[PDB]
């Protein structure tokens, strides 16, 4: 579902690699993709626990590409830790072994609700939006807002917002011209990592005569 | 335990110092307990409530009481990072090698949490350095650096082996902890153990792409050519994962690159497999001479 | 002591860690002293070193080592407020009542300085609540209000006296430490004890003008009408002083408008000679009544 | 000598009560002024020492006014600590009891070398001078700014400078108006208490036109 397109984003940025990451900061799913050789077993220790084993799911994709996939459960998804992580074939040969922290990869799902308004004097906008439904710790999501302008102007701004912040103050535009706006959103540091959420449904707006 | 002692529990849990005297000055039992079986020295020491711990200790309170979990106050205040309490505890006679369910230590969960001081504080009260559920490889591990370099200082074993064969060494090239790779080294780390899986120190470096620790490795004699279960060398790993300065510092320590895995690929055939125009063309150079 | 020794006093002072080992592993004498009789160990408990203190502990650094001013390390480490070290110190047997050439034990120093923690650790070990030089004269001074609690609470003397005369309430009174005064009054302080010079606790509050600590002391039955050696009466001094709220508290419990001190003269004769239109006004009207 | 000054200061604030400061950190005096009848004992301990006695000096002033001084040695004039005090009678009869902290009264010199600019605009000015001399704790020491005009103006501004600051920028000024410039100095809070210093040697500008 949702969970596809995130899954694109990260195989882009590093294939056959062992990709996890947290949605919500309440759960885990850690995934791969292969190509020609679950004819693999995943285990993990997380804490000063012994070592457990997770049910690995597989499924195709793309070019002859196998993904498996393992959702660890709700139970074992404190955060702020190490939590080891093995991937070894049925022959017993390893083929992945990462230390993650569970906090340091989240991909948030993309801000909604924007809501673009005119300032009082021309070349100014408000921006304001909503963070990632259902997610907590909204005090430590820092946003970025794309201004694009039609007409092949492509990307004339990309603005940083502060963590927590659901508004946007952009000036320095030109007047009489249609801007489209956007925001992603992304885990403020250093208590969290991760990369950029995909960017939220788009408003544009028609600046005043200047 | 009496009706005075859950309230006590409830002031305990609450940090509530005026109504902790009150609850007890009325006769409250000090070792009431909890669903969890859980003491208010337990929860005391949760919230690291000195006077508190000083009124439960002064009354008799079971320094070593055990909650359902095999956990005591001391293990408690050493994973909440309390070291005064800690302090207190130890003076009081609690138990430094006492062990939970899931056989930790005090020294464990201190070494895990990274609490420095309670670490010297229990190792100068003489807790177990080499301990079941190796503190050296939760503290490898999670990059605590100054842990790491008070636990070697200890006698802690540089070259233990968990469950997979895995060695603090293993973890500390794992995570890209280079200075703790440097001091284990120093310390005798063994450059070329071997976990089950044939992997190496340096095979997890080359791995993961981490170029300096792979050069510390080298420089104290880590093997080039070290060949895991799937008869891969660094240099495979390496290509697989297309990481180029690393493949240009494992030529200048002597890589082969024609080793053959148990596939019959070299390097160079990962790198066409995975069409790595870079990689190619520094490999295909190194395969003419 | 050798050459190496100085060199480690060097380091110790430096809290130079690495170098501290380096210099021991020489052969270093661990009890070597400087100009003033410090050792390392002192030295290193003074800058707060966790890993220096352990090291020399642990190759057998005299812990009750005495200075040429009679400090142990013990006393230094609760003067700078390093509570690990002075945990460290205590489980290898710090003396926990040696006293300075001033007279100061660890406890005297830990009060007065305000380090909560150390004054808990060390009372558990056993500090003498009321030795020489009282620590409760010196935390009531300086208004360190836990610390006055703690105090009490292990069962410090509420009105030991200095050379003065002077009790804690005294000096809490005169500082304005108003909540300390509370916990004093609640403990049994003596309301109405006298220096040598005659004064009481309420005496001080009228004359410093701390409004609400004179009406505190009012309602544990502070006499509003005791003199000192003046023959002056907290009336007196309210005036001297131009207390205009103090005066009107000091009416509301009864106090005697026309006492008349050594010189004969009363708080309104006071008024007139300080020009006080508002006091005269005020004690004008108590005087007719 | 510039003592006599701050003496007279501090006197008006606090008559017939027992007022002690310190001008750099490095010395203390403490003083009282009374009617007629050293016939006076000064003593005073210091954190952890036993009591001591100070030689009081007798000085007549004003109206009758006798005053009596104590200088304490450099030797017990380390800070951040209560300094317990005590006057005495002859008779033994108490006179005065205080407890104060040596940083908690601070009574700077004046600051000196005022240079008065003009900005490029307008309407604002420019000040610059120098913490008292010979002072430590440059870093702490806070300054007011008081700007008078001439012709039954008065003062029109009292601006705060911030600590270790002494650099002042004015606007809101009126054109073409000559203004004087003051300033004073104090020891910024928590770490130490005090009165404002004497103001300084006057500088005054004239505004350019508007």
């Amino acid at each position: 579902p949702k969970f596809e397109s995130k899954a694109a984003l990260l195989a882009a940025r590093g294939p056959e690699e062992l990709l996890c990451f947290t949605e919500r900061l309440e759960d885990l799913v850690c995934f791969w993709e292969e190509a020609a050789s679950g004819q693999y077993s995943f285990s993990y220790q997380l804490e000063d626990e012994p070592w457990k084993l997770c049910r690995l799911h597989q499924a195709p994709t793309a070019r002859g590409a196998v993904r498996f996939w393992c959702s660890l459960p709700t139970a074992d998804t404190s955060s702020f830790v190490p939590l080891e992580l093995r991937v070894t074939a049925a022959s017993g040969a390893p083929r992945y072994h990462r230390v993650i922290h569970i906090n340091e990869v989240v991909l948030l799902d993309a801000p909604v609700g924007l809501v673009a308004r005119l300032a009082d004097e021309s070349g100014h906008v408000v921006l304001r939006w909503l963070p990632p439904p259902e997610t907590p710790m909204t005090s430590h999501i820092r946003y970025e807002v794309d201004v694009s302008a039609g007409q092949g102007a492509g990307s004339v701004q990309r603005v940083e917002i502060l963590e927590g912040r659901t508004e946007c103050v952009l000036s320095n535009l030109r007047g009489r011209t249609r801007y489209t706006f956007a925001v992603r959103a992304r885990m403020a540091e250093p208590s969290f990592g991760g990369f950029w959420s995909a960017w939220s449904e788009p408003v544009s707006l028609l600046t005043p005569s200047d | 335990g009496s009706d005075l002692g859950k309230k006590l529990l409830e002031a305990a849990r609450a940090g509530q110092k005026d109504e902790v005297k009150i609850l007890m000055e009325n006769g409250a039992d000090v070792n009431a307990v909890d669903a969890a079986g859980g003491t208010p020295l337990h929860e005391a020491a949760r919230a690291g409530h000195a006077k508190i711990v000083l009124l439960l200790l002064e009354q008799g309170a079971d320094v070593n009481a055990v909650d359902a979990a095999g956990g005591t106050p001391l293990h408690e205040a050493a994973r909440a990072g309390h070291a005064v309490i800690v302090a207190l505890l130890l003076m009081h006679g609690a138990d430094v090698n006492a062990v939970d369910a899931a056989g930790g230590t005090p020294l464990h969960e201190a070494a895990r949490a990274g609490h420095e001081e309670i670490v010297i504080l229990l190792l100068a009260m003489g807790a177990d350095v080499n301990a079941v559920g190796t503190p050296l490889h939760k503290a490898a591990r999670a990059g605590h650096l100054e842990i790491v370099k008070v636990l070697l200082d200890h006698g802690a074993d540089v070259n233990a082996t968990d469950i997979w064969d895995a060695t603090p060494l293993h973890l500390a090239a794992l995570i890209g902890h280079l200075e703790i790779v440097e001091v284990l080294l120093k310390n005798g780390a063994d450059v070329n153990a071997s976990d089950i899986t044939g992997t190496t120190p340096l095979h997890l470096a080359a791995t993961m792409g981490h170029l300096e620790i792979v050069e510390v490795l080298l420089k104290y004699g880590a093997d080039v050519n070290a060949y895991d279960l799937n008869g891969a060398t660094p240099l495979h790993l390496a290509a697989r994962m297309g990481h180029v300065e690393i493949v240009e510092v494992l030529l200048k320590y002597g890589a082969d690159v024609n080793a053959q895995d148990k596939f019959g690929k070299t390097a160079f055939d990962i790198s066409i497999d995975n069409g790595n125009e870079d990689l190619a063309e520094i490999l295909q150079a190194a395969a003419l001479e």
